């Protein structure tokens, strides 16, 4: 769950 | 509008398009200078992204990419039958052939199909110059090979009328054979029909299963029959014992068609199925003819690429639906569907699609229900009024032997029929290793009016064949702590009857005569006597207790040895080599036989 | 109302999965829906899902494929969706969309409501007051419906549910006629019944069965096949549960409406959030997954001042037999009572194979009584419940004990014990059993023992009820 | 036992065939009464369109509608080729009204090779500079869509309230 | 071919661990080698792994360290990686890389292949049925090794597999010894060994063994220790497998490949695609495991027209010996089964420690019969099997109860295990049986029991090999 929350925000950039 | 792009970027097999905004979604393109076929998976804006169906080693930025206005296909025409391909309907044969060589060569573009081989023409003589005619009409025949004769249509959505015929004789793909005019335009056709993939063929209408599905397993054929156009789905890590399912069914059946389309599958095993089953052959009447000239075979070992594994199943089902249209009776075995559905989670896993449970993304399922739905009975469209039907086996390779993969569970929740295989009968060598407890089907129920209005036994039987099991069962789980000292005398009954159907009745050797097939009949005839001794026993034991002197078990062994020895010979009544008649009467007498021994213990 | 023209647009900024970006569109509106036209041809309906400034994002029902990006026109309708409700419905077959497909004409609309529905008052509810027959002994005399209960039934893969469902569905209805018959004959019951998540085989055995039962008159039936697009699956409930309330509170009737395979509604539901991008929740199904199950459920009971009524059976499936799996617990938490099918006992060849013993109930102490019914029911109840109690545990004691050692009584035990199993609870797919045949059923296996063992029972409808 | 069952559950399976099939006859009668309905609501119209006097302000109204749904800074309307005069005057009209209603200045053209089929009845439509954004309002569509917003009401009038119908919310 | 003269840059736009990214790249190709010249003079190379308009990625073998923001070069050779190849790489050993350690000159090309690999038409491959002879009877005999198959052994931290492996390619032979001597004594193993991720003291130890068996002449290493750059390890077996090939096909010889600590390659196949930050897997792994795990085992098999041949022997450890781990599931799903050395019969003492009943042999089945092994081989192995399974179960069954309510059966069954354990497995660091030897040990533990309790074995072969 985290490292996917993870990948979410830094898909932002 | 343009016609040209460019390869903008690149990483592993997924790349990215430029300069193209008059494309859309799932269309074909080649790319590169050895012209790698891709298709278009997402867009934006003018940009896009493809994924290439051969390695992608190589291919620089600022490649051309040549667009074509078409999603991906399948060619469908005779000489299919008979012949092997590849994920993208591609003939190995012909590569060999052609190329005289060991590889494959990257960006080989050679037509599935035939184009300079002559077949004979026979049009259907009811159809003259100006006839109307809509679509999914029979319009000839011809002779694929001596058992099918593969019958020519126009594709659905298209009509017209009759222009011309040419007269009966030989053609081949690249000529016109027919000619129609619509109303205000005109068009020609040929032998060859191409049809997109992922869409299903239209029918006139669906109907529901009225006849079973011939197998030389008795298991799973008395107990969890499966029936003509039917659902099912073979689990187990690997094909245990399903290769030789697969051939007893091909060697045994009504069906017409015998689709195996291979997928993951080891370098050795397709080498084993390449070389057995072309020189495997049966009698159709009274001739021996190999059985390729009634299957067709598409092979994708597991070194091939990923998409070419997502396109293998779907080619292989529109091949299937094509030979159902043609109003024949089909059968497909998919096989280790758990590595292209790997495979569908990798392919998403690249694109950042955002992964639901261990990965798999959430519409796993209803591409897995878009693939099985696609199978039963139905009427087909037409004027010739034909039949037809398809019957689908899966193949389900669980991580772990059990249930807790999303995929076996989402695949249990949409088979009509499950066929869960034991790990531990797997291990106690008692094949097939069909569990018996966690296994399941649907259709029981309208199979029991076939089997009324043929046989008039087999419910009742069969009924009490799964009850003396599951008591037998429900004994075991009990008596493992008293180890066994409270066995009573009707326990003891129910135990050896169950015992005796186990070792005698569930459990066959493929590599003998008198197993390798049992029919319907012979099936019902040993379950008959199963449940006659059984009855038998139970009522005089009954009778003796409540009278007097009564009667255990000891004096049935005593008495009736030789009754339950020929009972369990009848397992061995070999009809290679002996006919119908000889083992119905041994049948017969046997149950007589057990019919005056238990008079004589009266 | 509504009097401006529509628009539409050849703008699309791009295309991901299921979903479809596009921009430049004035004043979009959160759940708008939009119809599509692709180059071929073909419509195609679907939703708005994120709107921001001039950007908007439609996820298109019947599955993106080949959208071109110029050659695309995108009309906008300006309006969330609206069920045509009408009671003339009943005798129709329709699909998810709700498009009809038993050759018959769309529905000439006689109202039209929001599809999502309005939370009803708690003020305004009635607590139930009287029971109903399914038609299943089993289920009436041991477990009883109130008008207005929610009470799902567990089942798993594998089990014959499909077919109980069947059975209740052509046997549902009431029991008014303890006084007269000439008074029952004012009947003003009906069933809605939603098919989802189902495959094509029982599709067409539900569509036949409830044709051959020739009570079609007032059933209204929605299928949807696990082959049309995954979002109908979570649209189906919400027609069903509206066409429910317009024909509970607006012609005062008492509906019964009953979901399938609430397993395949939670598996669409999981796949909507997953493509919408949202962050998991627990087991990958999300969040707020016990919200939508209360929304959905909590359409029912009973309004002061209306006299009508809407009770709930929903079904589902637990993966893997396991009861701890979020769907039951959600589902058991949001309902009340909770009733099991076993599978030792369809094992046994048992039908319908229903396992009272860890069947309960949450208003069985006040949908029965004295008018409505008998007075020998509860009581009757917990006798049968209590005997059979000791003959099964009694029968694992002699499973060890030996059966020599056995009293006589323990014989009459295990009596009860097989008639009870032979004859109380099955019944056959068209035994329609009432109530009263039910209790009178009860009342003979009861009499095996003498009264003295009938300890559950009151002495006053002792010397009454048991000498019979 | 057995016979009997069969043959009486058969009898019912007809029985109730044919009353499904006669339901479904009389709801196919009332489909194709309000289809004829709606075609006869289609010619009247076709008919009352040759009444130039109103034909004009009925043309204004749409126009500027149609003005006040885009909103862009470059506009094109299409219309037949035979209506060209009135709808010039139309816009001659419509452009300044629009522009002290929105306090802005707009610019507005018309084609003259590109017309609409003649088998319209009649009306115009709209598109913004660059033609990606339209807004069709023919006479046909609005027909449509007032009357697929108003069947309950043709319902009630043509085959009376519902007898059950016991409250209206 | 290419004649044109090479790029080079000093635009480097950032590292970030391993990785480096350039910018200003005139049409970067994917997949092709650079070389690093770095300010104080060393080089170094590395691979293009991701390229995107006018920016690069590349990963460096060698570690990146030192490099420097402005004074660093990058030279591109625009090619993929074509590496030499000769017969005369025989008798040599390389490192990681391909660069010799044994001082020895610096290859010379007879050939250059691409790494990669061009697959086989599946059509023109031929289906193995020859016998490799090793003299391992747990192997032999019960799950036996055929030509062209593909058998890895799994094992785990403190169990001597390596020794195993070393005494396995010191005895590899034919079973066809019966036939004139001539006959058998042409055919040699060409070996190639490739050390993934290991410590001083296995290197020493392998090469001292092939040093003191004298068949360094028919032995090619790829050492690869555990203070080398780690990234090495994805191209290590690569160049192994390549230069099979070559043997397999171009010079027409039998030849057996050895791959070791594969953990240590999934470890490097991680820490590289965690730099890149791509959507993970499970465990961690990458999700596209699966795929170059078959890129590397399904290089192996026969080819029609060709007499060469490829046998694949991989081996893997165990993360706390948990068969459920993705490694060692994916290989089993790739692979043909297992050998599964297991800890339990270590920690007795027993050499080589290797449980029968897990492993697996699917070429097995038709690997054997009359004139290839024996007419007498198959229901020998399934009976032996058999009998272990239901000593296994009898030993759990003890553990549950004891004794008391065992029979004489079960001491039998337990005798049976206790002399399998102590003939059958145990061999010694050089015991080396035959085959027909193997099936009369077989014989002598299955007349233990009487002929007729046995069911797997038909009669027929009990008959003329059961009673002495």
């Amino acid at each position: 769950f985290y490292r996917l929350k993870k990948i979410q925000e830094k898909k932002k950039i | 509008e343009s016609t040209f792009g460019y390869v903008h970027g690149v990483s592993g097999p997924v790349v990215t398009a430029c300069d193209m905004a008059g494309a859309a979604m799932y269309e074909l393109v080649r790319v590169g200078h050895s012209e790698l076929v891709g298709e278009i998976i997402r867009l934006e804006g003018d940009m896009a992204t493809i994924q290439v169906y051969e390695e992608t080693s190589g291919v620089s930025v600022g490649d051309p990419v040549l667009r074509t206005g078409k999603p991906l296909s399948v060619e469908l025409g005779p000489g299919i039958m008979g012949a092997i391909f590849d994920g993208i309907q591609r003939p190995l044969s012909d590569i060999s052939s052609q190329t005289q060589s060991i590889y494959i060569p990257r960006g080989v573009n050679v037509s599935a199909l035939s184009r300079d081989i002559k077949w004979e023409f026979i049009p259907s003589k009811n159809l003259r110059v100006g006839s109307h005619i809509t679509g999914g009409d029979i319009y000839g025949i011809v002779n694929e090979n001596s058992l099918i004769k593969h019958k020519i249509m126009l594709p659905p959505r298209n009509r017209g009328s009759v222009t011309y015929i040419a007269p009966p004789g030989n053609y081949d793909a690249s000529d016109v054979v027919l000619e129609l005019e619509f109303e205000g335009v005109k068009e020609k056709f040929s032998m060859v029909q191409v049809w997109p993939v992922r869409q299903v063929r239209p029918v006139t209408e669906k109907l529901p299963a009225n006849h079973p599905l011939l197998t030389g397993q008795r298991v799973l054929d008395a107990l969890f029959p499966c029936v003509q156009g039917g659902t099912t789905a073979i689990p187990g890590a690997f094909g245990c014992g399903k290769t030789v399912i697969s051939q007893s069914l091909s060697k045994y059946s009504n069906s017409d068609v015998i689709i195996y389309v291979g997928c993951g599958e080891r370098g050795n095993e397709m080498s084993e199925v390449l070389r057995d089953f072309p020189e495997l052959t049966m009698e159709v009447d009274g001739k021996v003819e190999s059985i390729m000239k009634r299957t067709a075979l598409v092979a994708n070992t597991s070194n091939m690429p990923v998409a070419a594994r997502e396109a293998s199943i779907y080619t292989g089902i529109t091949l299937s639906e094509y030979f159902r249209d043609m109003g024949y009776h089909v059968s497909m075995m998919a096989d280790s569907t758990s590595r292209w559905a790997e495979a569908l989670r990798e392919i998403s896993g690249r694109l950042a699609e955002m992964p639901a449970d261990s990965g798999y993304p959430a519409y796993l399922g209803a591409r897995l229900a878009s693939f099985y739905e696609r199978a039963g009975r139905v009427k087909c469209l037409g004027n010739p009024e034909r039949e037809g039907s398809v019957s689908i086996v899966g193949a389900v390779s669980p991580p772990g032997g059990d249930f807790s993969d999303p995929v076996t569970s989402a695949t249990l929740g949409i088979v009509q029929v499950f066929w869960g295989l034991d790990k531990k009968l797997a291990q106690r060598k008692h094949f097939p290793s069909v569990n018996w407890l966690i296994s399941y089907s649907k259709y029981m129920r309208a199979l029991d009016e076939y089997y009324d209005k043929h046989f008039t036994e087999f419910v009742p039987l069969r009924t009490k064949a799964k009850e003396i099991l599951q008591e037998e069962e429900d004994l075991a789980e009990i008596v493992q702590l008293v180890g066994k000292a409270s066995l009573a005398e009707t326990d003891k009954i129910t135990l050896e009857v169950a015992k005796l159907i186990k070792d005698d009745f569930l459990q066959q050797n493929g590599y003998t005569p008198y197993d390798r097939f049992c029919p319907f009949y012979k099936t019902v005839g040993m379950l008959s006597n199963m449940i006659s001794f059984y009855d038998m026993a139970r009522r005089a034991v009954e009778t003796t207790a409540q009278s007097d002197n009564k009667i255990t078990w000891s004096i049935i062994r005593e008495h009736m040895g030789e009754i339950l020895y020929k009972l369990s010979s009848m397992k061995f009544k070999d009809p290679v080599k002996d006919g119908e008649a000889k083992i119905k009467a041994d049948y017969a007498q046997l149950l007589e036989d057990m019919q005056n021994a238990f008079r004589s213990l009266e | 109302y509504l009097s401006q023209p529509r628009l539409t647009y050849k703008t699309v900024s791009g295309v991901n999965g299921p979903l479809v970006i596009l921009d430049h569109v004035k004043f979009p509106r959160y759940a708008e829906i939009v119809h599509l036209t692709l180059p071929d041809g073909t419509k195609r309906s679907g939703q708005v899902l994120e709107v921001s400034g001039s950007k908007a994002v439609v996820q298109v029902f019947e599955g993106t494929s080949g959208i071109d990006a110029k050659k695309t026109s995108c009309e906008f309708t300006g309006d969330i969706l609206r069920t045509p409700v009408s009671e003339d419905m009943l005798g129709r077959v329709f699909n998810g969309s709700g498009k009809p497909i038993d050759r018959g004409p769309v529905v000439l609309a006689e109202d039209f409501l929001d599809i999502m529905g309005q939370p009803i008052n708690p003020q305004c509810r009635i607590y139930p007051e009287e029971m109903i027959q399914t038609g299943i002994s089993a289920i009436d005399g041991m477990n009883s419906i109130a008008r207005g209960q929610k009470i799902p039934i567990f089942s798993a893969a594998g089990l014959p549910h499909n077919e109980i469902a069947a059975q209740i569905c052509r046997q549902a209805g009431l029991v008014k006629k303890s006084k007269d018959v000439v008074d029952y004959s004012e009947e003003n019951f009906a069933i809605v019944f939603a098919a989802m998540g189902v495959n094509m085989e029982t599709a067409r055995f539900f569509k036949s069965d409830f044709e051959e039962n020739g009570s079609m008159d007032n059933v209204c039936l929605f299928l949807n096949l696990a082959n049309d697009p995954t979002i109908e699956r979570i649209i189906t409930p919400r027609l069903a549960l509206t066409t429910a309330e317009f024909l509970a509170y607006q012609c005062e009737k008492h509906v019964l409406v009953i979901l399938t395979d609430m397993s395949s509604y939670a598996e669409a539901l999981r796949e909507v959030s997953a493509a919408r991008e949202e962050v998991p929740g627990r087991r990958g199904f999300p969040g707020y997954m016990y919200t939508d199950l209360a929304t959905i459920y909590e359409r029912a009971g009973r309004v002061e001042g209306r006299n009508g009524s809407i009770t709930q059976i929903p079904i589902l499936t637990m993966p893997n037999d396991d009861i701890t799996h979020p769907i039951p617990d959600l589902t058991g938490y949001i309902t009340e009572g909770q009733i099991y099918v076993d599978r030792q006992l369809h094992n046994r060849q048992i039908y319908p194979p229903i396992n009272v013993l860890p069947s309960l109930s949450r208003l069985m102490k006040s949908a029965i009584g004295e008018g409505m019914t008998r007075k020998d029911h509860a009581d009757v109840s917990n006798q049968l419940y209590a005997c059979y109690a000791i003959g099964k545990d009694v029968q694992a004691m002699k499973a060890v004990v030996g059966e020599e050692a056995l009293t006589s009584d323990d014989l009459l035990y295990l009596e009860f014990l097989q008639k009870f199993e032979k004859n109380f609870i099955t019944q056959g797919p068209y035994e329609n059993r009432t109530v009263y045949e039910t209790l009178d059923i009860g009342w003979q296996l009861l009499r095996i023992f003498p009264k003295e063992m009938l300890k559950r029972i009151p002495q006053s409808t002792l010397s009454e009820f048991y000498p019979r | 036992e057995k016979k009997e069952k069969q043959i009486e559950q058969q009898k019912k399976i007809q029985m109730s065939n044919l009353m499904n099939q006669a339901r479904l006859k009389v709801l196919r009668a009332r489909d194709d009464l309000i289809t004829d309905l709606l075609n006869e609501a289609k010619q009247r119209l076709s008919k009352v369109v040759k009444d130039t006097t109103r034909y004009q302000v009925l043309l204004d109204g749409l126009v500027l509608q149609g003005l006040y749904q885009l909103l862009e800074p470059r506009m094109i309307v299409r219309c037949r080729k035979q209506d060209f005069p009135l709808v010039k005057a139309a816009v001659q009209k419509a452009i300044p009204m629009y522009k002290i209603a929105t306090k802005k200045d707009v610019d507005v053209q018309i084609d003259q090779e590109a017309y609409l089929p003649e088998e319209i009845a009649g009306g115009v439509e709209i598109y913004n500079g660059d033609r990606k954004i339209k807004v069709s309002n023919t006479l046909e569509s609005r027909l449509d869509l007032i009357a697929q917003q108003m069947m309950p009401e043709v319902r009630g009038a043509l085959f009376g309230a519902n007898a059950n119908r016991k409250f209206l919310d």
